[PDB]
């Protein structure tokens, strides 16, 4: 069954680093794209960083341009978001998306984050 | 006496012709019984051979 694990979570010293863990069953990271959710209460969902199924490139949104990574491991199956330098503006629910494949060939800007 | 005149050739009937058997064939019903299409921009480039 496609089920995501969002693992790492927690609250640290602004400033610090942590990183995020993300893990994907039921199917294969290397044949889709995903998207990272942040959802603040009291608030709207907030855009943060995708990473395509080839990991040719990487987008982020201009408020985290610089201090977060984002990176994969197709051997374990396993979703890694680096979280550095902190800010108290981040607080907010992160949720790992499953985007659409390049087994459907689709045009360019792909459109993903069906399930999650 | 004795004499040669010319000579005598026995000719062919039919012809038949063979080849190393034709299993290999290019992979062609892939593309045309495609499960999705290419966009009208951009385009996936296949290389056979």
């Amino acid at each position: 069954q496609v089920q995501l694990v969002e693992s790492g979570g927690g609250v640290v010293q602004p400033g610090r680093s942590l990183r995020l863990s993300c893990a994907a069953s039921g199917f294969t990271l290397s044949s889709y794209g995903m998207h990272w959710v942040r959802q603040a209460p009291g608030k709207g969902l907030e855009w943060v960083a995708v990473i395509s199924y080839d990991g040719s490139n990487k987008y982020y949104v201009d408020s985290v341009k610089g201090r977060f990574t984002i990176s994969r491991d197709n051997s374990k199956n396993t979703l890694y978001l680096q979280m550095n330098s902190l800010r108290a503006e981040d607080t907010a629910v992160y949720y790992c998306a499953r985007g659409w494949a390049y087994w459907e060939l689709l045009p360019d800007y792909y459109y993903g984050m069906d399930v999650w | 006496g004795i004499y040669q005149t010319s000579n005598f050739r026995v000719q062919p009937t039919e012809s038949i012709v063979r080849f190393p058997n034709i299993t290999n064939l290019c992979p062609f019903d892939e593309v045309f019984n495609a499960t999705r299409f290419a966009s009208v921009y951009a385009w996936n480039r296949k290389r056979i051979s």
